[PDB]
RNA sequence: AAGGAGGUAAAAAUGGUAAAAAA
RNA sequence: CGUUAAGCGCGCCGCCUGGGGAGUACGGCCGCAAGGCUGAAACUCAAAGGAAUUGACGGGGGCCCGCACAAGCGGUGGAGCAUGUGGUUUAAUUCGAAGCAACGCGAAGAACCUUACCAGGCCUUGACAUGCUAGGGAACCCGGGUGAAAGCCUGGGGUGCCCCGCGAGGGGAGCCCUAGCACAGGUGCUGCAUGGCCGUCGUCAGCUCGUGCCGUGAGGUGUUGGGUUAAGUCCCGCAACGAGCGCAACCCCCGCCGUUAGUUGCCAGCGGUUCGGCCGGGCACUCUAACGGGACUGCCCGCGAAAGCGGGAGGAAGGAGGGGACGACGUCUGGUCAGCAUGGCCCUUACGGCCUGGGCGACACACGUGCUACAAUGCCCACUACAAAGCGAUGCCACCCGGCAACGGGGAGCUAAUCGCAAAAAGGUGGGCCCAGUUCGGAUUGGGGUCUGCAACCCGACCCCAUGAAGCCGGAAUCGCUAGUAAUCGCGGAUCAGCCAUGC
């Protein structure tokens, strides 16, 4: 399933052990950087295409 | 292979950030996530007059959105009755206070973004990809350009070996950086696939 | 300007390119127009250079040693080509007399020193 | 040797992959 | 091809007339035979061809480069443990990736969650949005039965607003309920229908444009030739002259200097001191982090026609100074529909949805990447040392205390160059072991403890004390690495309740 997963945490069950970060601009938990509210793929997209600030394509 | 968003490159004094606002740690999040919502539900009805650039601003209810559109127009509406409903929701979903301002770019054949816009909305409404998309990159140095490139990538008129069908007309220098190059791509739907649409354009030194 | 400004090695490079169109370029820099007829001296490598001029419609004057062909060219001279006083001869009497359709008449001077040294 | 060339030398344990078909 | 014509002309002979049928049938002459000479047709396809150009290709070769070999230092295979994997198996051990280009790879935190897999309970106009028909409820705050939980049958409250009201009432809206409907939804198939995005050949040096010339032309040329470089880097040649994307350069980290600047640093320079930057003071020095300059074979000498090479210096910086992002034209129908979108095919009270359990961790083997080791250049306990970077608000957590500890109770400061994570470790400085399955190595093993979390059986990390296997330095083979690189040693961050992190 899917759908019905993002909406199974969207709105904390019972056990705060429960919870598992998603992706709102994808839709996963798989390596979703918890500081970003974004996983991996999301994350590379926005920096990449210049819709996020602070970052910098580092080259240190 | 990759090529990588010449903009995720150009960051160093080419392509200064879509959105302009510092944020606190914890927050980040919160605040990209109604952004993307902006510009989001942005996209879906400020199309209209093709939607370039985005620009944002953000110091504490300072919700600035410089909108470059294509062509305010025929979108700012008799008497604003068209900015109004859409600075109306954008506060319904933004919890402090608003912005509009609708900054077209002077020129058209500019910012690949809607140049591979209107070049992907071409093949939207079926029409000659090589034909129309060669007078494409030819409006483009037309303009006064120095360099346009347009990969258009996918299921061209069907036919299983999905192509990528190219062409181009002065220097694309993507390693430099002074420069400059604007890159723009759209996402065309064929009825019958999803083919890439795709475009760079060249400006020139010293800057 | 252009000194302090723009990298040490630009110059260098661009100083090598200057030799380029310097050496290559020294005498051709006013070359303009159709050069009337060609004048050219052992007459093959210098048909390379007939060569194009042939195909010009421009008039070849040149001079020739016993190997290449005559009737390429149209305005045609035999004589030696190998050593220096040849073409002394024949092109400093040229010279005074092209400058003989105009005035000067200054002391034949060149060669003379490397004409066997 | 710089080359092109005319005569006499060396040089491969193994295999079957079909095909209607796109620009 | 060209005085040995395939050139210009003349004499004569034989011979040609689509490929295939076929030099075959029949017939005639021929030969000991084998066979020959002669020499067709029906039928059948619309092509068979000659050269010459481009490029892929090649179990041809020539040159070129590279940890390819050599040359050295440490390793995998050998044993135990970790994770990935085949196979194996179960009700389910959920899929993906496959020579290099999959195998500590999606997975950067699978107990239930996650979760796509199974057995079972159960909902289904659906956990999600979208709108209509006809009906009722105001939204909505609580509770009882039941049960593993979702789900399920009811009970207390409840009556905000528009119009017309000191009266009665209905209709209308957010608002939930039920039938019906249009629908949602499906991590079901299809990457051989696709985008995008990575791979990869490969930082390999490659792909071409312009005028001119050669070629009937396709096209060649430029780009084939030599020295040289990391380099299609540069020089020389040269029927070409150049020009663009590639290489480089403009970008960052790192090394020398400067100017701004001084809550980091300091007697460096002064006063005092609880002599501990601790109290005032100061910007010198570190540092911080900004704006430039500085290196180009520029100088000097010998060689080469130059490109370059040798030697020396000036300098923090030599001949590309070290690194990083940077990755073409293109191939490979690579990888991905299980991140996303996505053309289509497809189940629709079931392939949809919830819950609780169970698996993803299973075991007669096999395999890649790995941690530790097998020991005196070592193991062990005590004292002192120098790190850099990255963290920390409902988190960092110094401190006394209880506990040998795991950690727990009271407790400081902290939106950080000022507070804490934190002890760097090897180094060094003392004492023990005395060459031994050893104070080696801890693999595994039992009776107990701490912590997170509803919950620690499957299946958590961590503590204790008793257990103390294999392992004597690994055959075929095979990997890494050219400078602060290898080898050795410690340190943080990511995501995370926790942690299987020996991973990155």
């Amino acid at each position: 399933a899917r759908k019905a997963l993002i909406e199974k945490a969207k709105r904390t069950p019972k056990f705060k052990v429960r919870a598992y970060t998603r992706c709102v601009r994808c839709g996963r938990a798989r390596s979703v950087y918890r500081f970003f509210g974004l996983c991996r793929i999301c994350l590379r997209e926005l920096a990449h295409k210049g819709q996020l600030p602070g970052v910098r394509k580092a080259s240190w | 292979g990759n090529k990588i968003h010449p903009i995720g490159f150009r960051l160093g004094i080419t392509r200064d950030w879509e959105s302009r606002w510092y944020a606190g740690k914890k927050q980040y999040r919160h605040l990209l996530l109604e952004d993307q919502r902006i510009r989001g539900l942005l996209e879906k009805e400020l199309y209209s007059a093709g939607l370039a650039r985005v620009d944002i601003e953000r110091a504490a209810d300072n919700v600035a959105v410089t909108v470059h559109v294509a062509k305010p127009g025929v979108v700012i509406g008799r008497g604003g009755e068209r900015i109004r409903v859409l600075r109306e929701e954008l506060a319904k979903l933004t919890g402090k206070n608003v912005a509009l301002n609708v900054q077209e770019v002077q020129n058209p054949n500019l910012s690949a973004p809607l140049v591979a816009q209107r070049v992907a909305e071409q093949i939207e409404r079926r029409f000659a990809v090589r034909r129309a998309i060669k007078q494409a990159v030819q409006r483009v140095m037309e303009s006064g350009a120095k360099g346009a490139k347009v990969i258009v990538s996918g299921r061209i008129g069907g036919a299983e070996q999905a192509r990528t069908e190219w062409a181009a007309q002065g220097r694309v220098p993507l390693h430099t950086l002074r420069a400059n190059i604007d890159y723009g791509f759209a996402l065309a739907r064929t009825t019958y696939g999803v083919l890439g649409v795709k475009a760079y354009i060249f400006l020139g030194e010293v800057i | 300007p252009e000194i302090e400004e723009r990298p040490k090695k630009e110059q260098v490079r661009l100083k090598h390119e200057l030799e380029r169109l310097q050496k290559y370029l020294s005498g051709f820099r006013l070359l303009k127009r159709l050069p009337d007829a060609i004048f050219v001296v052992d007459p093959t490598k210098e048909a390379i250079a007939v060569r194009e001029a042939r195909k010009l419609f421009i008039p070849v004057i040149a001079l020739a040693d016993t190997d290449s062909d005559p009737d390429l060219v149209d305005y045609i001279i035999p004589g030696n080509d190998d050593a220096i006083r040849s073409i002394q001869l024949i092109l400093s009497r040229a010279v005074d007399l092209i400058i003989q359709a105009r005035g000067g008449v200054v002391e034949p001077s060149p060669s003379y020193a490397l004409v066997q040294e």
